[PDB]
């Protein structure tokens, strides 16, 4: 009986004021990535070789083609049109958070050569979104996004499947039979964008 | 007329920055009253010169402890500015001397405040109150810049609030003579211009584009450029980006993006018509310049008008060496 019907997005327009909001989560989860990659002893290199672990990605955000951009991109804009799908309301209510997280300590005028050199690579330092709450309500729509990403793959999953006359997953359930370690992919996919929307100045409404 | 001055007032600074002042007082010529505040290197006492009855401010520093926290040079040429130097804007110098164990700069008292704790006190400065403020460091680098000095240190943190509610700049360790270029990386990480992190040299152009971060501060109640580490704030300064809140006047964004302006060659002060760019800009329109000079602008705020252990000064000389210039 389980028939997964995540929204059709397919004839959803983002408006073209959101391409900021796209730009900057897509920037954010590139240094992410790299951040990443740099800690399980990844290093840039120009020509691409899985042997000694070089990667020529992990370079600045700018640098990168449209197609490699489009890894970040395409999904950021596919849970943009899901929301947009659903009637949600997404408005920028102020700028990137800039007072709240400002330190307002006295600076004394210390500066090291050794940082200055550093700032001329790439020195990727993501947020870390881990303080940052969501409201009751809010956690709710994540929620509900977490479903519908499940809701997605268990779709095209089970198209796969139909089409082969072959195959099984045992994810392919409702979305809340799955276990906390098994919902937890597309939680933090959904709590991610609703956090940075959030810092970023946004409000999703419904 | 307007040449008379300029050129005087630059004899003057040339004279006594070429020739400083040495010893020009001794403590027996002042009546210890009260210590005022504790600094790095020692105390800040109210003291009353004998004969003509004025108080001062007199700074102690111990050469032990200015020697062991590496502000020799700057302690040095914060005093052989501050003896050169005379200007509305710039704390004055009374006297300096020097004994076996301390330096002394006896400051003209100021009960005012002090613009950082001001500034985090209010949150943020109406446009109107901050170009009032502006106003006074657009005239005080027209006057360093005049004697080839760069400031290259501007941070609210380096302004008091005198008793009259204008700014007086306070710090000189870092300011430097120079026809030209100069490489040495100094300053705080929000304040540094982006030729300053590229270490290819830089001018005194540096000192309109911390103008443009200070505005920015006072206006916004935050800096332009900030972040958790160093690192990622040099990235953002010579990324060129700068986001100004929705509240910015269309006129003080105008003039922010031509003092913020990562290429110095297209930076407003830095151009042929020099410090005039700045003053004549539409932000400035109702700005006052020879009646701020003059300090007759009413300022929109006026401050708020057995601890004792005695001077020991050592038998021997202590540091002789590093504060022989003293
Ligand atoms: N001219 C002055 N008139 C009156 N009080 C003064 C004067 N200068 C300093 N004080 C007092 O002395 C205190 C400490 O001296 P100050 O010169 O500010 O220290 P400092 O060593 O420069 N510290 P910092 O600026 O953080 O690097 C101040 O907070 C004032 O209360
Ligand atoms: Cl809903």
């Amino acid at each position: 009986n389980f028939n997964p019907q995540p929204v059709d997005t397919s004839n959803i327009t983002i408006p073209e004021k959101l391409e900021y909001f796209i730009n900057k989560y897509a920037e954010h989860s590139h240094d992410k990535w790299s951040m990443d990659k740099l800690a399980n002893g990844w290093i840039y290199g120009e020509i691409y070789s899985d042997s000694s672990k070089i990667q020529p990605l992990m370079k600045p955000y700018k640098l990168l083609s449209e197609k490699e951009k489009e890894i970040y991109r395409w999904p950021i804009k596919e849970s943009l049109k899901t929301m947009l799908a659903w009637g949600w309301r997404i408005e920028r209510t102020r700028e990137g958070d800039s007072m709240a997280l400002y330190n307002r300590t006295r600076r004394i005028s210390q500066t090291s050569q050794v940082d200055i050199d550093a700032a001329h690579g790439y020195s990727p330092r993501a947020i870390d979104m881990s303080n940052v709450t969501l409201s009751r309500d809010l956690h709710a729509m994540a929620e509900m996004m977490a479903e519908n990403y499940h809701n997605i793959w268990a779709k095209k999953k089970k198209l796969e499947l139909e089409s082969k006359g072959g195959g099984n997953h045992p994810l392919l359930v409702p979305y809340d039979t799955l276990t906390a370690a098994e919902k937890a992919k597309d939680r933090e996919k959904a709590q991610d964008i609703f956090k940075f929307l959030q810092i970023s100045g946004y409000v999703v409404s419904r | 007329a307007v040449k008379e001055f300029l050129a005087k007032a630059k004899e003057d600074f040339l004279k006594k920055w070429e020739t400083p002042s040495q010893n020009t007082a001794q403590l027996d010529q002042f009546d210890r009253i009260k210590t005022l505040g504790t600094g790095s290197f020692g105390r800040v006492m109210l003291v009353k010169h004998k004969e003509s009855g004025n108080h001062y401010a007199m700074k102690i520093l111990d050469k032990q402890k200015v020697v062991k926290l590496k502000q020799i040079e700057h302690t040095l040429n914060e005093k052989r500015i501050l003896q050169a130097v005379n200007f509305p804007f710039l704390v004055k110098l009374e006297f300096s001397f020097k004994d076996n164990s301390n330096l002394y700069m006896v400051m003209e008292y100021v009960a005012g405040g002090e613009m950082f704790s001001h500034l985090r006190r209010i949150g943020r400065f109406s446009e109107p109150h901050a170009r009032f403020y502006a106003a006074q460091i657009v005239l005080t680098f027209e006057y360093l810049h005049s004697l080839d000095l760069i400031y290259r240190d501007l941070k609210p943190e380096n302004l008091l609030i005198d008793q009259q509610g204008y700014i007086q700049v306070t710090d000189f360790g870092f300011a430097k003579r120079v026809k030209g270029r100069t490489w040495t990386l100094c300053g705080t990480p929000e304040y540094l211009a982006p030729e300053i992190i590229l270490s290819k040299g830089y001018n005194k152009a540096v000192d309109w584009w911390a103008l443009g971060v200070l505005i920015y501060e006072m206006a916004a109640g935050y800096p332009p450029f900030f972040a958790d580490q160093p690192i990622q704030i040099y990235e953002k300064i010579v990324s060129g980006k700068v986001r100004f809140p929705s509240h910015f006047s269309s006129d003080l964004k105008d003039l922010l993006r031509n003092l913020l302006q990562v290429d110095l060659t297209k930076r407003f002060g830095n151009l042929k018509n020099g410090v005039n760019d700045i003053k004549n800009h539409k932000w400035f329109a109702t700005t006052d310049w020879i009646a701020i000079y003059q300090r007759k602008v009413e300022a929109p705020f006026i401050p708020k008008f057995y601890e004792e252990e005695e001077i020991r000064v050592s038998i021997n000389e202590k540091c002789g060496k590093e504060f022989t210039e003293f």
